Order: C-alpha cells, then structure tokens, then sequence
C-alpha cells in the first residue's frame, strides 16, 4: 500500500492520443477496480476524470478512456485539446481501506 | 440495480390479473421483480426506525452499598429495628448471631441482627418501548434500467426512496421515465412492537421480547423516577454473608455487564444512538405495477457496432451482468440482446435487464441476463460488426431445484407464515397453505417457545423415534413428518 | 444470575445476525464436554442408572443423555 | 454540490493548525469527508477520512499521531486538525467527499469517490 | 460465560458458610418454575413425550422431570 | 504466606485499534500486518463482493 | 495472463534467536515475550526439575 508509479512527464502533439500508466500492486491496483484518474490544472483542485477503471464522470469528455491490465492501469487521451494538459493523478483503494495516489504526471501537449 | 452483488437477492416472477403481486420484504434481502410488461426493479429495505420511545423500566447491572449500619438484639427479645430498614433507598437483612456474657448480653442464644446498606446505581440499562405507530419504514425502489451513474443529476442513481409509516401506509414511487410504482405496505404486522422492548445498555442496544426484559433478575425502577431512590429487587445485586453466625456483612454483587451480553445472545442487536434504527425487520408489501410502464419500448433497434467495456461476469445467483457501449448512429436505441446457442437457432436465456436501451451514444449500458446451464451464447448487436460472447454455467436444473427448495423452506423457517405472501398473486392454494401454516404455527409456537436449538433437535429425534416405532400408519407418517420438520427448524433456528 | 435466562429461544427471530450468535451456538455443550471429562465419575453412575431405569434401549439412551445434560447445568 | 474551505493559514513550526471543509448542497450525514494533502510541486496524499453520520474516522499511518478530524452536523462542517507542525507540512490540505452506504458505515467506498473536492487550503510554515 | 461454570460441587466445603449459598440454594428451581410458567406449551408436549416413552409411572415421571429441567438450562 | 501468583485472568477489557482487510472473490485471504502480534484478537470472514 | 498470487508456501525456512523459559513444577506455565510475535514458533513442554 504505498505510492503508485507514474512516469513524471508525457507529452503529444496535438490530435494524437496520449497514454498514461499507473503502476500498483496486488492490493492497490492489481486487486480492486477502485481505479480513478484525476485532473488537477495548476492553482485549481484536482477533477475526477476517470472512475471505476474505465467510467468517467457525467461531465467527462468522451475522449478519456481507462484501462488496467494485472497491477498496471493505463489512462489514455485521444483528441488531446490544449485543455487537456494538466497534471494527472491516480488513485486507489488499497485493500487495507486506505488511499494511494501515483505520484502524478504532466503532458505538455505541444 | 443494487440488487445485483447482494447474496440474498431473491426473484419474483409475475402479477396477478390486477398486476399486483405480494412481496415480503427483508433487511438483509433483497427483491428482484419481474412481470412481462413491466421494468425489473429492485426492492430493498433499508432503514426501519422507532420514533418517540418510552422508557418502561431501568435495571440497574452494577450498583453500589455505601453507609452500612446494624442494630443487633439479645436473646428471646425478638428482632431489632432500624429507621433505615424503612427506608427505601436501604437494603437491609435480618439474621441471628450468638450472644452471650462475652457479647455483653447475659442470655446464652441466639440474638436476632439486622443490618442496612444504601443502595446506589452506577450503571443501568434503559428497556423503552415503541408505540407500533410510530415506525417509520424506508424502503429503495431502483429501476434495473441499466443506466450508469450520474454525477450531475441531484440524485446519482435512479433508485427512489419511500417511507412506509403504519399511518400512510399506502405508497407509490416515481420512477422517472418507467410510470409509477404503489407499495400497499402493511407495517402493523412486520413486527409486534407491542412485545418488544428497546433494550439500550451502555453504548449498545438490542431487540428484545418485552416478558423476558420484565422477568429479569436485577434491580429495576419505573422508568419514570428521575430520582432513583427506590430500586426494586434490589436483593438480586447484594449479598447478605454471615460466616460462624458472628457478624453480618453485605457487599456488592459485581458489574452484571457481561452477564448481561450473555443472556443478551439470541437478541437481534438494533442501534439506538441517534434514533432507534432497526436492521432486523422484515416488511410485507402488495406492489402495484399497473402504472408502470417500459422505458424506450417505442424505439428502433440499434444499428451499430457494441464494444464490452466491463468484461461479461457471473453473479451468485446464476445470471451474468456484462457492460457493453455503444458506437451506432441511432442516440436512443433498443439494444438486440440474445442468448442463444452456438448455432443461432435457439433461444436459450431470458433477459432480467428488460429492454436494454441505448440513450447516450458515449453512455455504456450494463445489462443483467439469465443463461441456461451449460454453455451458451451472449449476442449483442446486428450482424455488422456483431459481438458474440461465449458463456458456460456449472450449475444444473436440479440442482437449481433443490436449491430453490431449500430457500423456500428457509424462508418458510423465518418468516412462518407469511413466506406464502412473499411471491403471491392471491390464489386458493396460497390461501389454503398460509391458513393452514397460520394454525401449524401457532401450535409451534406454543409448544416449542423459549427452548433452545439443542433441544428442538432433541424433541426432533424424540417425535422422529415415536413416528418410526408407530403402529398407525397414519400417526405413524404425521409424527415421522413432524420430527423431520422440528429437526429442520433447530437445524435453521438461531442465526 | 441474569445470564442463566439467556434470550435464546424467545422467537422474534430474523434472518440477521443475532447477538453472540456462532460463538453461543455450541457453547452449552462444549460445557458439557468439559464437565463431562472433569467428571467421569458421575457419568458411569448415570450410564448405570439409566440402564437400570427403562427397559428399552431407546428409554436407557435417552435418560443418560438427559441426566448428563441436566447435571453440570443444575449449577 | 459545494465544498468550501477555511482560508490558507500561516504557522510557525511546531504549531497546530486546523482547518475545515463547509458542505453545501448534499445531505452532510450522508456523506464521509476525506482530507488530501498535496506538498508545493509534490504528488497529492490521502490523509484520512471522518464518516459524518456517526463520526467514525481513519487515517492514514502517515497522520495517525497528528492528524485528528471531526465534524459539526448542524454546521454541516468538517475540520482538519494537524497538530505537531513541521517544515514538510507546508502545502495545501484538499477535502474530497465519498457516500457512505445506506447504514452510514461507510466502510466500502463508492467507485466514483472523491468526485467532488475542495479548492484546497494553503498551509505554511 | 464463567456464570454458567459455577463452583458447587468441588468438594472443597467446610462448616463455615459459601459465597452465595443462602441466595443460590434455590435460584435454579426458582428458575425452572418460572420458565414452566412462562412457557406452558412446552411443558404439556414434554408430559406427553415422557408418557408415551415411559412403560411405567417411574419411568414417565423421571423422564418427564429430567425434560423439564433440561428445556430451561439448555437454553 | 508469601503465595505465588498462578494465573491471571481478565474480567473487563478493551478494544482499539480495530482494522480491516479484504479481499476480491477467488483470491484467499487478506493480509493485516496486525496479525503478526498477538495482542490483537482478529478473525476471518467472507463478505459478499 | 496477469496471473493472481493465491498463496505462498515456505519450503525452506531456518530458525534464530531461540529462547527459552523455564517454571518451577506446580507454579503454571512459563512465559516468553517473543511468544507475542507470531513470526517466533513457540512449544510449550514439560520438563524433570
Ligand atoms: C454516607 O456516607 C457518606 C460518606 O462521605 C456521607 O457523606 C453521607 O452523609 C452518608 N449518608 C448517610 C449516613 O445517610
Ligand atoms: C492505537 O491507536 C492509538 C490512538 O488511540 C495510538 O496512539 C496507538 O499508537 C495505536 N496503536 C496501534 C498498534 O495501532
Ligand atoms: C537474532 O540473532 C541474530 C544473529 O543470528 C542477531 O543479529 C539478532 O539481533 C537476533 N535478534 C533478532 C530480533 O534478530
């Protein structure tokens, strides 16, 4: 039960889809869906983006997709608008009841 | 659609003439009804609370002596007196201790004794009472729409909560898009609060029968005396010692707290702190559905192509949930969903996610269906671009049977006597059965109460014997039918 | 004492977990079992007397099984 | 559905600074209130959770000494009380809210939870 | 619970008085006669099981007397 | 004189520190690092998932 | 694919830190503090004193 793993930075032109790995373990991303995906632009609180590994919220663009695969859960973005550069955070409920967050990544998008 | 990852989910199939069907409602359960022309729903009960309880009486589980006196009288004089031994607020005990020239009396006998200690409470336990007037029962009615959740919407699920009281006890929800749904509840029978007490000790509370909280052996005031001066029993949390007829001493029985969780076991536990909320009941309903009405039935069947965005799972009651979405042209659409064999020339399982839509096109639906046992086929969507899914269920018909027996008797085993009106459409048989349980019942209740699990198998095995070793054969198989019955029920009894 | 009159066997049962519910299910006879095997004594005595009280075989079983259930429970 | 929050809030080291998260528009008691931290340029950091139906808590190891959590029903308010301050702790303190089950256990969460936050409390020192 | 194990029977009994004797001498056939009176239904089934197992009067009184007594502590 | 205590048992305690583990259907059992000690009482049981 | 760890099985194990306590006949049972962690295998044996 300890930070997920996340590359510090992803960058694409944009257009092109961009994809995002949150790395867990048997606990806290290999053995629960409680796999969520938040937003957080600078100076601002983070947004759920991504729930549920897959679901998004109601106001959540089309273009966010999850997927998780063992103890890896994958964030993928494909019309990759200039608004979607922000810092993007991943979440998990641990088996012990607790809460892990990867540790974050940046797209640049240009 | 809650009721789906719940164990004791149970399925009703069908209305009556007047599309109405009887339901019994459970806490821990939940209902899953179907009807032909109607939407599935999901009925659970949530929330049962008691309003406005009256205390009846106090126990005090430990008390306290504090200001011991004695009086003490030389033979022949009969037994002392003191002013305390009036007082109510006083436990006293009369004895006789030897007295003699060295005790300074001048008689050789024995000389009555009395003594006196004050009776504190430290600790006590409210047993209050509910008006059966006053229970508020909550019940969810969720559509099994296969919607998903929605964060913008004031409420995130479809489902509709209804607050059944024993005063307005008719009901109907309003589920939006699928008409209306009527609960003809009847609260006054659910539970007998009439029998009960709301047992509240320190910091925990239980459902208790309201004879056995008023046979109990502590000391108990009114429950109307904020004073707390005249504890009754009182002799039941002291004792009285005299050892070499010398002295008399009384002290203190000892905190009954852990006594008292022992003769708790076998009563529900209800929480009572911050109102008296009961997770124990059960409700019985007559669901009207002749108001309600299908969702989308006046829509096309989807052209496009379905991809499952939550991988086909099986839940424990032998039916398959799988989340598919949607990539077509038509926003709101019918969703074709079959399940049929390898070749497509048989229809195999029935749908419990009843006319699965499409309303957003970027909107996954879920859809709950029943395969058969065995291997089968989930369908979803039309020969362009169609997804066919492969399923294989362990189970067997007979299996199921049995299966479905012995839930009926379990239930039979709980609710005796009103399991006939759990899936009833009224009827001369269900009639018949209740009426005939109603008399079986009572004569069960009678003979069988206050008696534990070990000795309803005893008397089981007894009445089995006297059946078995029986020269009619008619008393013979009665009593043989009602050894196996009261084994069954001390088998299932206590949980 | 209070917990002599356990609430056990009072109806009012529902399909929820009661109060002390699987560790009071056995208890009353793994008591048994232990007087039973700190009091060997008295067991033989009544095995004796049911033997001799009741003709049949049912009657004999089913007065030792009652009379070693009522012992250590007399209290 | 609004979660408001105290004003950032400048402590000296060693000093205990509580804050709090106002929820307006949802039934407070129905819903548990979790605190999240996030250090200046650092990954965001689940401290805990007070179940405002009956005020039952939990937080994470990293807080469990310091961090103390309680609720206001009436207000309809949660507080943030971490104690012990030290140089790390300058950063700002989020409130995430998560509803509990129809009970108000809340010991499962809901797959959609922290859908709405605060917009954060900045904590120096 | 540690009531339902209580210390009558070690052998262990002077001429000086225990800690409970006067109190406890009869609280378990005052028990028993209140659970008989409480839960009458139970007492007329036992009087019929112990008649018809029992050949004779001996028989169908101690039977009768050892389920009475059985039916309340079990619980 | 001078007897030497034999055994101590205890009439009134206290719980804390109360945890919880799970796990999803099919996978064991959860893994509590309080298990380790022995003054923590703990038990296992199946919730439907 | 992505398979799940159901169970770990110790084949080969080594054993440290033995410690033992010892009671004079007729005074109980011995007692040790490692006997509190569950990571210590403990028995309990009677010996000729
Ligand atoms: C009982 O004893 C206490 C000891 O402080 C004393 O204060 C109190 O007045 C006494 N009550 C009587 C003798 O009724
Ligand atoms: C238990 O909780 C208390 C707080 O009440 C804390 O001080 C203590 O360190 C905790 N111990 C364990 C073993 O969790
Ligand atoms: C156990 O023995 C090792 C040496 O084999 C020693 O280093 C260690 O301190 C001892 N105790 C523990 C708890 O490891």
């Amino acid at each position: 039960q300890s930070a997920l793993t996340q590359p510090a930075s992803v960058s694409g032109s944009p257009g092109q889809s961009i994809t995002i790995s949150c790395t867990g373990t048997s606990s806290d991303v290999g053995g629960f869906n409680y796999v969520s995906w938040f937003q957080q632009h600078p100076g601002k609180a983070p947004k759920l983006m991504l729930y549920d590994v897959t679901s998004r919220p109601s106001g959540v663009s089309s273009r966010f997709s999850g997927s998780k695969s063992g103890n890896t859960a994958s964030l993928t973005i494909s019309g990759l608008q200039a608004e979607d550069e922000a810092d993007y955070y991943c979440s998990s409920h641990t088996s012990r009841g607790t809460w892990v967050f990867g540790g974050g990544t940046k797209l640049t998008v240009l | 659609m809650r009721c789906i990852g719940i164990s004791n989910r149970d399925f009703v199939e069908g209305v009556s003439g007047g599309s109405w069907v009887d339901i019994v409602l459970e806490h821990g359960s939940c209902v899953t009804t179907m009807a032909k022309n109607k939407p599935t729903l999901d009925f659970e009960l949530i929330k049962t609370e008691a309003k406005h309880p009256a205390t009846l009486r106090k126990y005090c589980i430990e008390a306290k002596l504090t200001n011991t006196t004695t009086a003490s009288r030389c033979p022949t004089q009969g037994e002392p007196s003191l002013n305390e031994e009036q007082d109510k607020r006083f436990v006293c005990k009369h004895s006789m201790v030897d007295r003699g020239w060295g005790n300074g009396c001048g008689l050789f006998g024995k000389g009555g004794i009395v003594t006196c200690a004050m009776f504190t409470c430290k600790k006590n336990m409210e047993g209050k009472i509910v008006q059966p007037e006053n229970l508020e029962y909550t019940i969810v009615i969720t559509p099994h729409s296969g919607e998903e959740n929605a964060v913008g919407q004031d409420t995130g699920k479809h489902g509709k909560e209804i607050k059944v009281t024993p005063q307005s006890s008719i009901t109907e929800a309003e589920l939006t898009g699928y008409g209306t749904v009527t609960m003809e509840c009847s609260p006054r029978t659910g539970l007998d609060f009439n029998e009960m007490v709301l047992l509240q000790m320190e910091n925990k509370a239980w459902l208790v029968h309201r004879q056995w909280f008023l046979d109990l052996p502590l000391p108990w005031l009114p429950g109307a005396d904020t004073q707390g001066s005249n504890w009754i029993q009182k002799e039941t949390l002291v004792t009285f010692k005299n050892p070499h007829a010398k002295k008399q001493d009384v002290v203190v029985l000892g905190s009954q707290e852990g006594a008292m969780h022992t003769a708790l076991t076998g009563a529900t536990e209800i929480q009572m702190s911050s109102g008296n909320l009961l997770f124990t009941g059960h409700l019985k309903c007559r669901l009207r559905m002749d108001k309600l009405q299908l969702k989308g039935m006046s829509y096309s069947m989807c052209t496009g192509k379905f991809k499952v965005v939550k991988e086909i799972a099986e839940t424990q009651h032998g039916t398959i949930v799988i989340r598919v979405q949607y990539e077509g042209d038509g926003s709101p659409c019918k969703i074709p969903f079959e399940i049929m064999d390898l070749e497509k020339r048989h229809v195999l399982g029935r749908l419990i996610t009843v006319n699965p839509i499409v309303t957003e096109k970027d909107s996954p639906v879920n859809i709950e269906a029943e395969p058969p046992f065995g291997d089968s086929y989930i369908i979803i969507g039309v020969e362009p671009g169609q997804l066919k899914l492969s399923w294989f269920k362990k189970g067997s018909s007979i299996g199921q049977m049995f299966e479905t027996t012995m839930r009926g008797a379990k239930r039979m085993a709980i609710l005796g006597d009103t399991a006939w009106d759990f899936g009833s459409l009224g009827g001369v048989f269900t009639s018949i059965g209740k009426a005939l349980h109603q008399v079986f019942g009572a004569i069960y209740g009678a003979a069988f109460s206050g008696v534990s699990w070990t000795m309803k198998i005893l008397i089981g095995v007894v009445i089995t014997w006297i059946g078995m070793n029986s020269r009619s054969t008619s008393l013979s198989v009665s009593l043989v039918l009602v050894g196996v019955v009261t084994l069954y029920l001390g088998v299932m009894v206590q949980a | 004492s209070v917990a002599l009159v356990p609430h056990v066997g009072m109806g009012l049962e529902t399909r929820t977990e009661t109060w002390m519910s699987s560790e009071g299910a056995w208890k009353h006879a793994q008591r048994i079992e232990t007087w039973v095997l700190r009091h060997p004594g008295f067991t033989i005595m009544a095995a004796i007397l049911a033997y001799t009280i009741g003709t049949t075989y049912f009657q004999r079983v089913l007065i030792f099984i009652l009379l070693t259930a009522v012992a250590p429970s007399m209290t | 559905v609004q979660l408001v929050e105290s004003g950032a809030e400048v402590k000296k080291p060693g000093a205990s600074v509580k804050v709090s998260c106002k929820a307006s528009g949802y039934t407070f008691t129905s819903y548990a209130m979790h605190w999240v931290r996030q250090a200046p340029g650092q990954r965001l950091e689940w401290m805990g959770w007070i179940n405002a139906g009956n005020g039952n808590t939990k937080y994470s190891q990293k807080f469990q000494d310091r961090v103390t959590i309680t609720r206001d029903t009436s207000a309809s308010t949660a507080y943030m009380e971490l104690s012990s301050l030290r140089s790390e702790d300058t950063a700002i303190y989020y409130c995430a809210r998560d509803k509990v089950d129809d009970y108000g256990d809340y010991w499962f969460p809901t797959l959609w939870y922290f859908d709405y936050w605060g917009q954060g409390t900045l904590v120096t020192v």
